[PDB]
């Protein structure tokens, strides 16, 4: 082929390369009868299987398209049958099956491209599936010509990330781009629960804290329910959280501080975290003390424990 | 995981000798009736002797197999352990079948 | 049995010997190793007359998928479409009977489908989708397992069809179950004063005004409100401003029939 493309067109390179990918009738017995036959079945038969001549064939085509292709042309009706007779084949790696649908949505079939991600998931395996929801719920969401609508585009995310999470990935992204997205298009903070499902999968941390301060912007009410739901290693930095959410919005805070030094070994990050909430204060250094006779009296019980 | 029961057990014993009867023949190819008398109401049944043999032969190899491959298991296992007090082979062989159980 | 007569190269005994064994009914392991039998000897009519019987032995859908993944590794068309044909119209001639669940009639309306659409046939893989949900009412599988083939090879205005009654379920189903989330309240009316412009758009306007009394509450009412009031309005809206008011009328007698509505709203 890369002979050929040189010394003639690269009509020529396709018309030998051509030769190669007929798909007889029935690719599942030939396939089979070459792995069962010892050597004697020649691989002439099962050549279309070899995902490496497709891929440069592929790329002849790709590369031979012009920039404004808009499906009246034979090549991008040839590129696109033939690559989509590597998906029916079911030889499709999941970076060609990028390369596919980011072929058609330069040549402005964005509407196909959602077909071209809904085909592959199926056939692909967790911890792969996360990289293609990432480029199929971004060009729902971010690409001028998708008009999809929203309840559409909930339904993209609240099918993946039921089904992606049920077979267990952090998904810390698509939880946001479910986030980001409802305030541009519907405008309204139910962003919450849509992110607290982060929080609560059944990383998350770092999901949890962002969230909560952004309903301290909108209204104290569904603040407050967060700091009690936030705190139920790991638990010391939820119980820290909490106190943070006590001092946007004391005494609570500190009778968390000994639920949180209660909730675990060490606790001085707590008595920071009292410290922090005394030092609010634009009120006597006596309850502060009493505190830090408190802790230092637990700490004590602790030894006496140990 | 768990056991498998003994008919699917027998199944794959019968899938796993189709295959060294695949490969039998394979390595052949490599390489290069019925009678009813109705006085005594007997069947008859002509065949290869050839054949014959080579099922003769392939049981008696199995079987040589897997009696080797158990007298080696023996043979280690006698020589595996020795921390826990024993008295004989006997005593040995259930201190270990009490092991399995936990 | 079978494996010494297979050593022996006795192909029409060891095919005595299974027609016997699958005549008392024994279990899928026989059958399996049945059809595997006769894809040895290339016997392609015999192995066809088994999963004729085999279906009838077993009648299960992996039994009935298991002979149209026997016709579809073979590519023969005219084999594979007469088997589909036969295996969807069993379960609609045997309703009655109730030995195929919800999600077993799935899997095979959906295979048929996606074989369709692998047959450039879209108006097949289409309409049968039709006659399952209707032919079944009760199963949502099926008329999920609906959706993901408009999404697939469908144009977008057909899913955008579909989606709108997916999404109506789903929000019918939460509300009943939790009482009081009003956020989801503002996208279930806006899913039907979108896509839904009907009786029924109208209707769940009453029936949400109905659950509406919080704070978090009152202000759907407001939504309520101008979505009658963009389209009675007034009588209505005396009916809730009733939750208390001597202010209130003194306000509404100046400016009622002074002024408009919306000066009347404006009190409310």
């Amino acid at each position: 082929a890369d002979r050929e493309l040189d010394k003639e067109g690269v009509e020529r390179a396709f018309s030998i390369l051509e030769d190669a990918l007929h798909v007889p009738t029935n690719p599942e017995i030939l396939l089979e009868k070459y792995k069962n036959g010892h050597r004697k079945i020649p691989a002439q038969t099962v050549l279309f299987n070899s995902l490496r001549i497709w891929s440069k064939y592929i790329d002849y085509l790709e590369a031979y398209c012009p920039k404004d292709a808009n499906s009246s042309d034979k090549i991008f009706n040839k590129t696109k049958m033939a690559y989509n007779t590597v998906i029916d084949l079911r030889l499709i790696t999941p970076a060609m099956a990028e390369n596919f649908a980011l072929f058609l949505q330069n040549h402005y079939e964005v509407m196909e491209s959602f077909q071209v991600y809904e085909k592959t998931i199926p056939l692909f395996p967790p911890e792969i599936q996360y990289e293609l929801w990432i480029e199929y719920l971004e060009v729902a969401t971010s690409h001028q010509l998708s008009s999809l609508s929203p309840e559409h585009i909930r339904f993209l995310f609240e099918k993946a990330l039921k089904n992606l999470c049920s077979n267990g990935i952090d998904c810390k992204t698509i939880f946001i781009a479910y986030s980001v997205f409802e305030e541009r298009i519907s405008g309204l903070i139910s962003k919450s629960i849509e992110i607290l499902r982060r929080g609560a999968v059944i990383r998350l941390q770092l999901w949890r804290m962002c969230i909560s301060k952004a309903e301290s912007t909108l209204g104290p009410s569904v603040t407050r329910e967060l700091y009690q739901e936030c705190i139920q290693k790991a638990v010391e930095f939820v119980i820290k959280f909490s106190d943070f959410e006590s001092s946007i919005g004391a005494r609570e805070i500190l009778a968390y501080g000994a639920k949180l030094l209660p909730p675990s070994n060490t606790e001085l990050w707590d008595s920071f975290e009292i410290f922090e909430l005394k030092h609010g204060d634009k009120t006597y250094k006596d309850m502060l003390k009493m505190k830090k006779v408190l802790e230092s009296n637990m700490l004590i019980d602790s030894a006496s424990v140990s | 995981r768990g056991g498998i029961s003994y008919d699917q057990l027998a199944k794959l014993s019968y899938e796993k000798t189709l295959r060294n009867l695949a490969t039998q023949t394979q390595n052949s190819s490599k390489q290069d009736k019925v009678q009813k008398d109705t006085k005594t109401g007997k069947i008859t049944i002509a065949d290869d002797d050839k054949l014959v043999n080579k099922l003769a032969v392939s049981l008696q190899s199995e079987s040589k197999k897997r009696y080797e491959a158990r007298k080696r298991q023996m043979q280690n296992a006698k020589t595996l352990y020795g921390v826990e007090s024993f008295i004989n082979d006997k005593n040995k062989q259930f201190n270990e079948k009490l092991s399995r159980e936990s | 049995y079978l494996i010494v007569e297979e050593s022996l190269n006795n192909v029409e005994i060891v095919r005595s010997l299974y027609t016997k064994w699958c005549s008392l009914e024994p279990g899928v392991n026989a059958w399996n190793s049945f059809v595997d039998f006769e894809i040895r000897q290339k016997n392609w009519n015999g192995v066809r007359e088994i999963y004729s019987k085999y279906v009838m032995a077993h009648p299960q859908m992996q039994t009935w998928l298991k002979w149209v993944r026997f016709e579809n590794r073979h590519g023969n068309t005219e084999f594979t479409r007469s088997v589909y044909s036969l295996a969807i119209d069993t379960v609609a001639n045997l309703q009655n009977l109730q030995i195929w669940s919800d999600m077993e009639v799935a899997k095979l309306v959906n295979s048929f489908a996606h074989w369709e659409a692998a047959q450039q046939e879209y108006e097949r893989s289409s309409a049968l989708y039709q006659i399952a949900i209707e032919k079944w009412p009760s199963n949502q599988l099926l008329k999920a397992g609906l959706l993901d083939f408009e999404k697939q090879f469908g144009d977008i205005n057909s899913i955008e069809e579909t989606i709108s009654y997916k999404r109506k379920m789903e929000y019918e189903t939460i509300l009943s179950n939790n009482a009081y989330d009003y956020d989801t309240w503002w996208l279930y009316l806006d899913l039907i004063s979108e896509s839904f412009p009907k009786q029924i758009m109208q209707t769940f306007e009453k029936a949400i005004v109905d659950s509406r009394k919080e704070l978090s509450k009152n202000v759907q009412w407001k939504r309520y409100i101008y979505l009658w009031m963009r389209y009675v309005e007034l009588e209505l809206e005396n009916s809730l401003l009733e939750e208390e008011f001597q202010r209130l009328i003194d306000d509404i007698i100046p400016h009622k029939h002074f002024t408009k509505i919306w000066l009347m709203y404006a009190k409310f």
